[PDB]
């Protein structure tokens, strides 16, 4: 082979993104766009290993509380403005500022940056945040507790810089295609809502000399069977994650070498609205957990290597090893189901007067299949005491419904943002901006709070096991399985491994070969 | 991050 003269690629991104402003979003389709247009302090290769981004060098004090980043002195934004430490100060302050209403506001609290939580609570002004431009090219981060995993946290979309001069001038409109300015490998060529996003090289990117792909198109195909049919017709080069379960064994044999799949740091759940009747009743949350047979979903509905789970954190994540699956998961279903029926009758439900709710999910045939199966099991397993409807919404609408609390039970799927257990544990803090379940237990908050001071991995791992135990005894959610990330990838696409624990995909890591 | 797919 050799490199193709044309370096164009078409990738399914799966949904129309909520926004291209990383302070306004919390989803994978959105981050996939942001990572092409913007670059944070540190970035990664195709396997998720760290490499210099906007910062060419960095260091930490021995107590893991002070992090210093040396930015590139000649780096520019795509409009020619210099990239400076002031852009990072600006962006990080904007993320925690309540006026931004950022879904990931809490991420800086997770990093333990001084005053981040007070600012999110409105007790201090965003300028009190513990980050500084010591000079134009030196950005320093001050944490209140040891955060030895800090560098990995800095790769997340929510900590991408923004072009201060542009955003201050244009406000939220900076994001329009005509106005967008970034320091990633690409820039926006075109955007047709619900159809396509087109990328072109950002020639001012500091590492443009190593970018190979010249142009790329993201599609917004919601259903896996549509994705696969487009791929087969040669009209896209990489599917989104997820393949039709009925086709999976065949695809693997027929398109041998094109199907990538591995276990993923992700958990699929039904999130229960803990402040909406009747899911504010732990008894009912418990009955739903008891009566859902996870193995039906992972073995009969899906069958792609998803593994059943009854806890939120994947136990194979770094420092997750002490977390235990709850004892009910070891009971026969017949025992679990009788228990669930008693709970529901104790709560006043009967065949004539069942527990009625809708499963909210984002349009996607695989989510539909899982919801049909869940509805079916809950009804049958409780002998008619639960009656479930399905409510499918387009991605953007689904996201807004979850955040607004306009749901009873919602399909959910959380991917690790960094390879350390707190990317999951921190989600269920009572004051987390990510916690759309409205779960709140001060004991849970305290078990996580006590982990942040811990000096070592075992002490952190014990605290995460306790947090999970409290969340599990509260039945705060309904965990179903841990993800795998099956995707089809054409044989002429190289640089994709699928082995990145954060499952980032950077166009600047790909290339097209010929023959 | 919220996963859109399955």
């Amino acid at each position: 082979t050799q490199l193709d003269e044309k370096q164009h690629i078409v990738i399914n991104n799966g949904a129309e993104p909520q926004s291209f402003d990383p302070h306004k979003t919390e989803g994978v389709p959105e981050s996939n766009v942001a990572y092409q247009l913007l670059e944070g302090l540190v970035t990664s290769d195709s396997e998720g290993k760290l490499q210099p981004g906007a910062a060419e060098s960095w260091e930490n004090t021995p107590d893991f509380k002070t992090w210093t980043f040396h930015l590139r002195k000649d780096a520019k934004w795509s409009n020619g403005d210099p990239v400076t430490a002031h852009d990072f100060v600006f962006a990080w302050r904007r993320l925690v500022d309540p006026a931004t209403a950022a879904p990931y506001a809490s991420y800086l609290s997770y990093l333990q940056v001084e005053n981040a939580q007070d600012i999110i609570d409105g007790k201090k002004k965003p300028a009190e945040l513990g980050v500084e431009a010591k000079d134009d090219y030196t950005f320093v981060v001050h944490a209140t507790n040891p955060v030895p995993y800090a560098v990995s946290l800095t790769t997340h979309q929510s900590l991408l810089p923004l072009p201060q001069k542009v955003v201050e001038k244009l406000g939220d409109a900076w994001v329009k295609k005509e106005n967008y300015v970034g320091n990633g490998a690409y820039k926006l060529a075109n955007h047709i809502i619900n159809e396509k996003i087109e990328f072109e090289r950002n020639p001012l990117y500091w590492n443009d000399k190593e970018t190979v792909i010249n142009s790329a198109t993201f599609l917004a195909i919601e259903n896996p069977s549509t994705d696969v049919a487009r791929y087969r017709a040669g009209d896209l080069d990489m599917t989104s994650y997820g393949l039709p379960p009925e086709q999976f064994a065949k695809l693997k044999k027929e398109l041998l070498g094109e199907v990538y799949v591995t276990r993923t740091l992700g958990t699929y759940s039904y999130e229960l609205n803990n402040k909406k009747a009747p899911f504010d009743n732990v008894n009912i949350r418990k009955a739903l957990n008891l009566s859902l047979d996870r193995n039906v979903i992972t073995d009969k509905v899906l069958g792609q290597g998803q593994t059943p789970t009854y806890v939120f954190t994947p136990t194979y994540i770094e420092e997750g090893h002490l977390i235990q699956q709850p004892a009910y998961s070891k009971e026969p279903m017949a025992q679990r189901n009788e228990e669930a029926i008693k709970l529901l009758e104790e709560a006043g439900y009967s065949k004539a007067n069942p527990l009625k709710f809708s499963i909210l999910y984002n349009t996607n045939e695989n989510h539909k299949k899982v919801a049909i199966a869940a509805a079916s099991m809950w009804k049958a397993n409780t002998k008619g005491l639960i009656d479930v409807k399905l409510e499918n919404q387009e991605w953007k609408t689904y996201i807004d419904s979850r955040r607004a609390g306009r749901y009873d039970v919602a399909r959910a799927g959380w991917h690790a943002d960094y390879n350390q257990a707190t990317t999951f544990g921190n989600y269920f803090l009572s004051n987390s901006s990510n916690n759309t379940a409205k779960y709140a237990n001060p004991e849970y908050d305290k078990a996580m709070a006590e982990s942040y001071a811990a000096t070592d991995a075992e002490g952190r791992a014990k605290a995460y096991a306790k947090a999970e135990e409290i969340l599990g005894k509260d039945y705060g959610i309904v965990p179903i399985f841990n993800y795998v990330n099956p995707r089809l990838v054409k044989p002429y696409v190289k640089g994709y491994s699928g082995k990145d624990p954060q499952d980032h995909i950077y166009l600047r890591n790909l290339y097209i070969i010929k023959h | 991050g919220i996963i859109n797919t399955l």
